């Protein structure tokens, strides 16, 4: 049926839908923000730094992810406001 | 509280917005209504006396945004002036504030619906003179007393007793002192000075200045102030420089309809005289009721019984003869409009010429917009309320002003040529002036009597004046002599406007029209000359001010589309929704020509329901160009090819600035008639030519057309040029992000020949090793679509998190592009080889099963590695991780200098940023529906057993319950998979919610991964009963399953299982001895801080047929030597990954020194301080060959034999990851320069040297100064050694290794103690922007800290 029309083209609404849904990993690290802070141990000379950087490197990578995704979604939430605003 | 609150959203058409926009207009609607109410209450309310006139109301619309739906003209007609608070227009009479335009037609309907008590709608004197109002009103003294009967201020100050409240700023005292006498009308103050009945008074203006400016003959002003003051005030402002008060009295242009509420004249169908064609369709010679539908005031648009009025444009219908409407529309008819209004002799030649000009300009053919016959089939006079922007340029200064239509109409006293693009609105604007000079709806043109509109490209360089006038404006109606026609220009000196069109191609103008445009010393006639942007230099030497026709505002296009597609309004709403998020494409509608093309395509080709409308716009513009230029088809094709070649030179070099040399190289000639539509010669500074096209995106579409006409051409040279310009698209990012719209433009043409070429080029962009560095695209072209910047950052982030998923996204969009090419060109049959070769080994999502390529070609499912699905479920996820301990508690000195404070971000700051991100996500998704997968269309409901996909890895987002509509889809789609993998993260409870789904297809499972959750007895039976299971994985569990886990030891056809656990685990002893099904172990992963192991002494750990992975561990004390003596036994176990002190002294000598069968035994996390035990251990462990990810373990005194260990590791020519842990003697550090790495290891990729203690002497050096072409090290993660090195080693590394490169692969930098001042962060930014990794490189230097920084002051 779709032989003269590019019906499969992503409407930039569905494109944002798969932006949010088909993201890389989801919420495997975003939740540490809520988990870490809320309202004996074995910390030795070498048992204090367990390569904590990658956790922060992954945190910064997914922070860039979140910034980009919420930029795409702050170009899309104003859709609802501006369409009522017409 | 009823009047205080107000609702601006109608719920009749809210489900339509819910269906189109995809979300119910309820939550955001209520929030916006509330916020509008609060700020409307906050803002000032009352009668804005000064700017009560629609002239000032529209003057306040200069700052109004051009992306709207209601036109400023209509907004001011309804009285909604621009208050300035987020477009919050206000009823000037009662302060009814409407923050946003909407449906309910023109703002008057919504005005009445919301607040029907703005006294505006009563008709009494409120002070609402029109937008084109003239201050000089008519002299209608008609009074007892005459000019001179009273001579005192107190004699006539009694008249000002009834002074209206809308003119309170101008106190009656100053007016009386200025000779003004109140009459009784609104403010028609008939001055005591020789009549002088001028008045429209606002607070802050000077009555003396106005009296001088409009009257130089006022005896009162002559007596009060001298002629010097009169002449000084006459120069205060630029207005009617040659018009007295007597011109307006017997003016040949007069009013037609009242302008108190200037909406009953905004439409051309207002008066009966302006509807001659719409009225006299019935010939007078007929014996029928010729004037049946005429005298009623109803405008008739060629439809038999569909007649509408001008009172409110009512739907009074069903007469067909001229009778009463008392048949079907008695009352309560839908969208009622009509009831909203009624229920509540050298000069006589010039006069005749003006009359005939007005009659000809009122004619339909001239008046109607130059829309295509499909568009202009009906009367297109509802678009006359659409104006274009105007900007005046200074004489020499680079200072420009934005003037509205009343401003420009007032200021017409010298030469001001109009400039723009080809057909960009010069003809439309000049016709609008010619028609509003005759329609009476513009009192500002009651001065002009000989407004002239002419096209100068149809005139020979030696023509006359009346000849052209009769041949272009009068037709056969011109028969008067020209003896006094050229004398009427001197008997009416300045009040003569010239709407000169098509002056561009003229150098020697006709002599008769040469004394009126060349010297402005005698005529001083106003000039309005239409000049393309490519020919302004001819006149620019002879201008004081110059007009420009700027971009057509988006609200004009929206208005035109609304007027046209009034029945299929839903399509126009879809278009508006498209352009709301396509912010880059708001300015695409460069021209009413573009608008016309869109309308014609929508009506004809039925492309109204097309998800993309900019492609439709540009394709329709191409169709318009092809249809108009079909006589000169070959010149048009040559021009298109040359200009698209110019675009190929420019955009592919990311350039939009073009000169004569560039245009000549492209192949365009600077003297072609029809190249203006594809080129405009801008004068860049003041005299240097530069070239810009009709639009900045029409140039990209031109590039697309040139590419398709080069790739679809039979000439081999054409094919070579097309392929040469294809090859510059060498990155998938260019095809997906920047040239994505460009390639969609290419694909819009159903090119049968070019589709295989483009598809092969696009699908060849991704191979085993692609030049990903070409994703660094120049920013100037990305500036054309800022959405390209946004999506580029998104794809880049998806790249840094997970290159495989980023590649899946890019490949899915590339396959969508390729399939769009294939299906649009109907070339699927010959694109099948390329498409199949591309899809071989792909890892796309599940939505890709809904493209036609798997219904038309079902077999294609067998080539994809996987088609994974994931549903974004929501839950609180009540968990407790242990990232807080030992990382958010201890070691908290934040000593700093306060010049580097940007390095450390407090946990509060990042939590605030994450909360803002979660807030925007929740705003997006709370209004969103559940968002189930789209499996609606076709293919799935097929009988004859099409195919079975290899992998259907499922991973739901923190969900524990399968909805009635989710579990059905799960069990329907799981059957399609021959190997259903299971990715269950934080899904402690979703197992039994997928138990019905898995029961029907239990065997087809191959892996079940369980990450950081707790299982239940009622669901563990399913996992224990997976017959053809290959794998099961349970990991990241922090608590021992002493009693919560029921039974996981006895599978049915087990091939591998994992019970990984954290905290204080003893998994080698938990799940008691009964392990009936451990028969064909293949892949197990259990990290274990071991507490007991003897339970598995003679157990399965020796019976491993084809085991691959072993993610075991031993940490503190529990019989390490015994456990790893009984566990180090391997027969074919490949991957034996570890995370701590795994081996021991004499219990790692059995087969590891003397075997090969290893793949991913990893030793990254090894650290123990004992010396002699490590010294007496590492004589064993020998060498292996099939190993791939062997990393180096720890040991303080281990180096003496670890040098021999790495010497044997040199005999492992299949490794890719390595660590080189904890070398201390610093004399064996030279051994690992050519040991393993460099000296061998042909395919090493990763090399992490995390937390070393003795990289101070050479260390880093051998890895940065002795590389010598080791070109596969893609991940060199070298964390620093704050307790083991000094500093300047890093600087030397940056100076040497980075400069020498010598490695086409590397990875980013390290952190945890290192920061410097802000001046050289710009230096490192510039360095990042230097080498080609600029647009991909991120330098990780920010530490998200839980401590507030403390300055060491």
């Amino acid at each position: 049926m779709a032989q003269v029309i590019n019906t499969n083209s992503l409407s930039l609404l569905t494109q944002n839908n798969l932006n949010k849904s088909q993201s890389a990993l989801g919420t495997a690290i975003e939740r540490l923000s809520s988990g870490l802070r809320i309202n004996s141990a074995r910390s030795r000379i070498e048992d204090s730094d367990y390569a904590t950087e990658v956790s922060n490197m992954s945190r910064a990578q997914i922070l860039q992810q979140a910034g980009t995704s919420v930029l795409a979604q702050a170009n899309q939430v104003p859709q609802n406001v501006l369409s009522l605003l017409r | 509280s009823s009047e205080d609150r107000i609702s601006e959203i109608d719920y009749e058409f809210l489900p339509e917005l819910s269906a189109l926009l995809g979300v119910d207009a309820f939550q955001v609607a209520k929030s916006q209504e509330e916020e509008e109410h609060k700020e409307r209450m906050k803002m000032k309310k009352g009668f804005n006396s000064q700017m009560r006139s629609e002239a000032k109301r529209l003057k306040t619309f200069e700052t109004y945004d051009t992306f709207r739906s209601w036109t400023p003209q209509e907004m001011a007609a309804a009285g909604f002036y621009h208050t300035g608070v987020r477009l919050g227009v206000q009823c000037f009479c009662c302060s009814l504030i409407l923050f946003g335009n909407s449906l309910r037609k023109l703002p008057i309907e919504r005005h009445k619906k919301l607040r029907p008590e703005c006294e505006f709608l009563q008709g009494k004197d409120v002070g609402n003179i029109g937008k084109y109002d003239i201050r000089v009103k008519r002299p209608e003294k008609m009074l007892r007393g005459g000019k001179a009967r009273y001579h005192e201020e107190e004699a006539r100050l009694e008249s000002f007793e009834d002074w209206p409240f809308y003119a309170h700023g101008t106190s009656p005292r100053v007016l009386s002192a200025a000779g003004f006498v109140f009459t009784g009308k609104r403010d028609t103050v008939q001055c005591f000075s020789c009549g002088g009945s001028l008045g429209n008074w606002e607070e802050g203006d000077d009555p003396w200045k106005e009296h001088a400016k409009w009257f130089p003959k006022c005896e009162f002003l002559q007596s009060k102030k001298s002629s010097e003051e009169i002449a000084q005030y006459i120069q205060s402002y630029e207005g009617f420089v040659h018009v007295t008060g007597e011109h307006f009295v017997k003016s040949w242009v007069r009013r037609e309809l009242p302008m108190v509420s200037a909406y009953c004249n905004d439409s051309v169908f207002a008066n009966e005289e302006l509807r001659m064609d719409m009225f006299k369709d019935w010939p007078q010679e007929s014996p029928v009721g010729v004037e049946a539908l005429v005298r009623a005031g109803f405008f008739y648009t060629g439809k038999k019984d569909i007649v509408r009025c001008f009172s409110c444009g009512g739907c009074l219908e069903k007469w067909a003869e001229g009778d009463d409407p008392m048949e079907d529309h008695i009352k309560f008819f839908p969208e009622c409009v009509f009831l909203q209004t009624l229920k509540s002799q050298w000069f006589q030649e010039a006069r005749s010429l003006s009359e005939q000009l007005r009659d000809n300009y009122t004619k339909a053919t001239f008046r109607h917009m130059n829309l295509p016959e499909v568009c202009s089939s009906l009367g297109t006079d509802h678009l006359l309320s659409c104006d274009v922007s105007i900007i005046s340029k200074h004489i020499s200064q680079p200072v420009q002003e934005a003037l509205t239509i009343p401003e420009v109409f007032s200021n017409l006293n010298s030469v001001m040529c109009v400039e723009g693009e080809t057909g960009s609105g010069k003809t439309t604007f000049l016709k609008r002036i010619a028609f509003l000079w005759a329609s009476g709806c513009c009192p500002l043109l009651y001065r002009f009597q000989l407004v002239f509109y002419l096209s100068l490209s149809s005139i020979t360089p030696d023509q006359g004046l009346a000849n052209i006038i009769c041949a272009q404006l009068l037709g056969a109606g011109g028969c008067i002599s020209e003896v006094c026609l050229s004398s009427s220009i001197q008997q009416l000196q300045h009040q003569v406007l010239f709407l000169l069109d098509d002056y561009s191609g003229l150098a020697s103008l006709p002599q008769a029209l040469h004394t009126l445009i060349t010297k402005n010393y005698l005529s001083r006639t106003c000039l309005l000359i239409a000049v393309h942007t490519n020919r302004v230099r001819d006149i620019r030497l002879y201008l004081g001010t110059s007009l420009e026709i700027q971009e057509f505002p988006f609200y004009n296009t929206v208005s035109v589309l609304r007027k046209f597609f009034s029945h299929d309004i839903i399509c126009v709403e879809k278009l508006i929704i498209y352009f709301i998020d396509n912010k880059d494409l708001q300015g695409v509608y460069k021209t009413p020509l573009f608008v016309a093309a869109v309308c014609t395509d929508w009506i004809q080709n039925a492309s109204a329901q097309d998800k993309f409308q900019d492609v439709t716009l540009f394709q329709s513009y191409m169709q318009y160009l092809s249809l108009k230029y079909k006589a000169t088809a070959e010149p048009l094709q040559a021009t298109v090819s040359s200009c698209g070649q110019l675009a190929l030179t420019g955009l592919f070099s990311s350039c939009f600035e073009f000169n004569s040399d560039d245009l000549a190289e492209a192949g365009v000639d600077e003297d072609e008639k029809l190249t203006t539509l594809l080129m405009s010669k801008f004068t860049a500074q003041r005299l240097r030519p530069v070239y810009r096209f009709l639009g900045p995106l029409f140039q990209e579409f031109l590039a697309a057309v040139r590419l398709t006409e080069l790739l679809s051409s039979d000439r081999q040279e054409d094919q070579d040029l097309g392929l040469y310009y294809l090859r510059q698209i060498d990155s998938p990012l260019k095809a997906i992000n920047s040239f994505n719209i460009f390639l969609y433009y290419v694909s819009s043409h159903s090119s049968s020949k070019a589709a295989p070429t483009v598809v092969s080029h696009l699908l060849q962009l991704v191979d085993e090793k692609e030049s990903l560095e070409n994703m660094s695209e120049n920013e100037d072209y990305m500036k054309l679509h800022p959405q390209t910047f946004l999506w580029f950052q998104f794809v880049r982030g998806l790249w840094l998190v997970s290159p495989e998923s980023s590649s899946s996204f890019v490949s899915e969009h590339l396959l969508r592009l390729a399939l769009i090419f294939a299906y649009e060109s109907n070339t699927v049959a010959e694109c099948s080889p390329f498409i199949l070769q591309f899809l071989r080994g792909k890892t796309l999502a599940l939505r890709v099963l809904n493209l036609q390529y798997f219904r038309d070609h079902p077999e294609s499912l067998l080539l994809l590695r996987s088609l994974k699905v994931s549903i974004n479920g929501n839950k609180m996820s009540s968990y407790v991780d242990y990232s807080f301990k030992t990382y958010f508690e201890n070691l908290q000195p934040p000593a700093i200098d306060e010049e580097y404070t940007s390095a450390f971000e407090h946990i509060s700051e990042w939590r605030r940023n994450f909360a803002q991100d979660e807030e925007i996500i929740k705003n997006y998704e709370n209004i969103r529906p559940r968002a189930l997968p789209d499996i609606s269309e076709g293919y799935w409901k097929l009988s004859p057993k099409p195919c079975k996909i290899p992998k259907l890895e499922v991973q739901v987002n923190n969900t524990d319950a399968a909805d009635q509509a989710l579990l059905q889809v799960l069990m329907e789609v799981f059957s399609a998979s021959q190997s259903i993998e299971f990715r269950l993260f934080n899904s402690s409870g979703f197992l039994e919610s997928i138990c019905p789904a898995l029961e029907l297809s239990k065997a087809s499972v191959t892996k079940c991964s369980m990450s950081r959750l707790e299982l239940s007895r009622a669901e563990q039976e399913l996992l224990l009963t997976l017959p053809a299971l290959q794998s099961l994985e349970v990991s990241e569990t922090n608590q021992l399953p002493e009693q919560l886990f029921h039974n996981l030891h006895k599978f049915l056809g087990l091939k591998e299982l994992c019970v990984r656990l954290d905290g204080k685990p003893n998994v080698l002893s938990v799940l008691p001895r009964e392990f009936p099904n451990l028969l064909h172990m293949e892949k197990l992963s259990i990290q274990t801080s071991t507490e007991s192991d003897l339970s598995k002494l003679v157990k399965f750990i020796q019976n491993f047929p084809n085991l691959h992975v072993f993610h075991l561990k031993c940490d503190f004390l529990s019989n390490c030597e015994s456990l790893m003596a009984v566990l180090a036994s391997c027969k074919k176990l490949r991957e034996i990954e570890f995370s701590g002190r795994c081996f021991e002294a004499m219990t790692f000598v059995n087969i590891l020194p003397n075997f090969v069968s290893l793949k991913i035994l990893n030793l990254k996390d090894q650290q123990f301080p004992d010396k002699e035990t490590s010294e007496k251990f590492a004589q064993a462990l020998g060498s292996l060959r099939n190993l791939e990810e062997l990393l180096v373990p720890t040991g303080d005194g281990i180096h003496q034999v670890a040098k021999l260990i790495v010497r044997q590791c040199l005999q492992l020519p299949c490794l890719r990851v390595l660590t080189f842990h904890d070398i201390l003697d610093d004399d064996s550090v030279i051994e690992i320069a050519r040991a393993a790495t460099s000296g061998g290891f042909q395919k090493l990729e990763n090399l992490d040297i995390s937390m070393n203690h003795k990289i101070t002497e050479e260390g880093y050096r051998n890895f940065f100064q002795a590389l010598d072409n080791l070109p596969n090290l893609q991940e060199l993660n070298i964390c620093r050694n704050i307790p083991g090195r000094i500093q300047v080693q890093a600087t030397t590394v940056k100076a040497l290794g980075q400069c020498v490169s010598r490695l086409p692969s590397l990875i980013r930098l390290h952190m945890l103690s290192w920061l410097l001042d802000e001046e050289d962060m710009k230096v490192i930014n510039d360095v990042k922007e230097r080498h080609p990794q600029s647009k991909r490189l991120i330098i990780f230097w920010k530490l998200i800290v839980p401590f507030s920084p403390v300055i060491l002051e």
